């Protein structure tokens, strides 16, 4: 199977910037390659056909080119709608194989999250389970670290995270982290804390509560 | 009264949207009656049959008042008074009134660095006389093209040879009849492999 | 206009085969190869194989040899892909795409292989904190726990409250049920004055909840 090594896998750029994606083929594939675009809703569209042919109705700022085993998609000047995902695809040999993709996102200034912690509701505690929620609101860049501490003990294996897609208006992300405990475990401990590390915070920020106090 | 075989060398060919011509060999030179020969033509898509007699001295008749794109069946008899023995059935289509439909079932397969097998189908009864595989290098090279003109409708696939490697072609397939050609459509895509 | 129509989603029970459909229109169905492609959520793409509708010749990625069967139905210009004995590894979006070189794509069918029974969520308040900055911004929300299948929808104040809302993509819990939260940030001054209601709707179970979220008594 031919391997298509697509780099970079993720790329942050600005409006009107010019960027290039590259796939390298593990064996000779000639011109037998397409470039694909994928919208966040999953829609897939062919942009470039056969290495360099621009498909009908694709804006002129997209172009494809080649050099040896290296194949490149170049966007001459980014528009807000171009910050999606891209894949190359070889069909010189079967089975056809795809590059691993490139996710483009919009670069903006660094923004620290505002952090909030939420205790479980009394209603949920009666069902026998407790969820504790940590909210990181409107930060940039995407990378962030959230650690849970119960009576100062770092937790592992019992939390799940969810991150929003880059916001279409202010280009930030938000993230939730949910700690799930049995009611018995939640009630034998006092201090619940979310500790957040992020490029826009010059030190880790901790939000916390004591169970049963206001 | 009277039994005699039919004439071989029997030809039934279209001559227009409304007429077909039937020919055969010269007569048996032994006796005549007055001698006559008769011919029967019937439509397949419709129910209309006509009976004709033409003097034995001749070798052809011209069926007339037919309809375009309609298939007919004909047979003929050598008759004395008369009761000749019937010919075998001949089939033929009037020439079409319309352009022929595009070829269908187009399949492109077995692409190499220089060749590719293309197959297709065409509909009967449109007087299609030839198929043409045309190809050109993708896009900006719209200055030259190759045409393979296949005049034998019995043929349904052809191996294109002598193509440039790692090259992208647009391929088109037309059908031609008395009226004109396939209405053009979108070209197929074909990308040859690099040389191994 | 070429059009390849695939259903948006299919729920599939583990082990029970499923037949995915791709209906072609606006072009000569028997004149173009048809490809199938697999994409795991958040993952890359994988070519499964292709089939020519004219005579149903098929070429398959050997990886799927014992997983997928490609067929066509000429009279309905539909191409089908059947997946046998599905497991959780088969959950993914499956695309069809026309032509040797994929010049038109269907929208894809999201296949979810799961034995989970349909189940409505519980909704719990994420109450705004009693330490909210006097002159600042407070946050509050709703926790929407333990439902199946996707989707659920959430609004705030019957749709009047729009700005500052974040409804997170659901996570699949180790239990096989989904969970998500929806949050909003609002003026701290407005707590106790403005009512805040999250409107939760899970159609597959006809659960609809309106949970008022207020600061806790203390």
């Amino acid at each position: 199977d031919i391997q298509m090594t697509q780099s970079p896998s993720s790329l942050s750029a600005s409006l009107g910037e010019r960027v290039s994606l590259t796939c390298r083929a593990s064996q000779d594939i000639g011109i037998s390659l397409n470039w694909l675009q994928q919208e966040p809703d999953g829609t897939i569209k062919r942009l470039i056909y056969a290495t360099s042919s621009l498909d009908s109705g694709v804006p002129k700022r997209f172009s494809g080119s080649r050099s040896g085993s290296d194949y490149s998609l170049t966007i001459s000047s980014l528009e807000s709608e171009d910050f999606v995902d891209y894949y190359c695809l070889q069909y010189a040999s079967s089975p056809y194989t795809f590059g691993g993709g490139t996710k483009l996102e919009i670069k903006r200034t660094v923004a620290a999250p505002s952090v909030f912690i939420f205790p479980p509701s009394d209603e949920q505690l009666k069902s026998g389970t407790a969820s504790v929620v940590c909210l990181l609101n409107n930060f940039y860049p995407r990378e962030a670290k959230v650690q849970w501490k119960v009576d100062n003990a770092l937790q592992s294996g019992n939390s799940q995270e969810s991150v929003t897609e880059q916001d279409s208006k202010d280009s930030t992300y938000s993230l939730s982290s949910t700690l799930t405990l049995s009611k018995a475990d939640y009630e034998k401990h006092k201090v619940y804390a979310c500790e957040v590390t992020h490029q826009g915070l010059s030190s880790p920020v901790t939000k916390s509560f004591n169970r049963g106090e206001c | 009264m009277i039994g005699l075989p039919p004439p071989r060398g029997l030809n039934l060919l279209p001559k227009s949207q409304t007429t077909l011509n039937l020919t055969w060999q010269p007569i048996f030179p032994s006796s005549e009656d007055d001698f006559y020969v008769e011919v029967e033509r019937r439509s397949v898509q419709k129910s209309d049959q006509q009976n004709i007699k033409v003097p034995g001295n001749l070798t052809s008749v011209l069926l007339n008042n037919l309809h375009p794109r309609e298939q007919y069946v004909v047979r003929a008899r050598v008759n004395t008074k008369a009761q000749g023995e019937w010919s075998e059935d001949l089939t033929a289509w009037t020439l079409s009134d319309i352009l022929p439909p595009q070829p269908e079932n187009i399949k492109i397969s077995n692409i190499t660095h220089s060749s590719a097998v293309i197959s297709w189908t065409i509909l009967d009864g449109y007087s299609i006389s030839s198929i043409t595989i045309r190809y050109k290098v993708q896009g900006k090279n719209e200055d030259q093209h190759v045409d393979v003109k296949i005049k034998n409708a019995t043929i349904t696939q052809y191996q294109l040879k002598g193509l440039e490697p790692e090259t992208a072609y647009q391929v088109d397939i037309f059908a031609e009849n008395n009226i004109g050609s396939s209405n053009p459509a979108f070209s197929h895509e074909l990308v040859t492999l690099p040389e191994s | 206009q070429v059009q390849l129509q695939q259903p948006g989603a299919e729920l599939v029970r583990p082990g029970a085969s499923v037949k995915l459909s791709c209906k072609a229109s606006g072009y000569s169905f028997t004149s173009y190869w048809m490809n199938w492609v697999k994409q795991r959520p958040g993952q890359g793409l994988e070519w499964i194989g292709m089939i020519h509708p004219s005579d149903s010749e098929t070429r398959l990625n050997q990886k799927f040899m014992d997983k997928a069967t490609l067929t066509v139905d000429k009279s309905s210009s539909t191409a089908y892909m059947q997946l046998s004995s599905p497991t959780s590894e088969d959950s993914a979006v499956y695309y069809c795409a026309r032509g040797l070189y994929g010049n038109s794509w269907g929208q894809g069918t999201l296949v979810t292989v799961s034995a989970a029974s349909t189940k409505g969520p519980s909704v719990f308040p994420l109450a705004p904190s009693s330490k909210s900055t006097s002159g600042g911004t407070a946050a509050l929300g709703c926790l929407v726990k333990d439902y199946f299948p996707e989707p659920v929808t959430v609004s705030w104040n019957s749709g009047a409250l729009t700005s500052g809302v974040h409804t997170f993509p659901a996570v699949l819990q180790s239990s096989g049920l989904y969970s998500l939260s929806s949050v909003v940030t609002v003026p701290s001054s407005s707590l106790g004055t403005q009512t805040y209601i999250c409107n939760v709707n899970h159609k597959p179970s006809n659960t609809k909840v309106d949970k008022k979220v207020e600061p806790k008594s203390c």
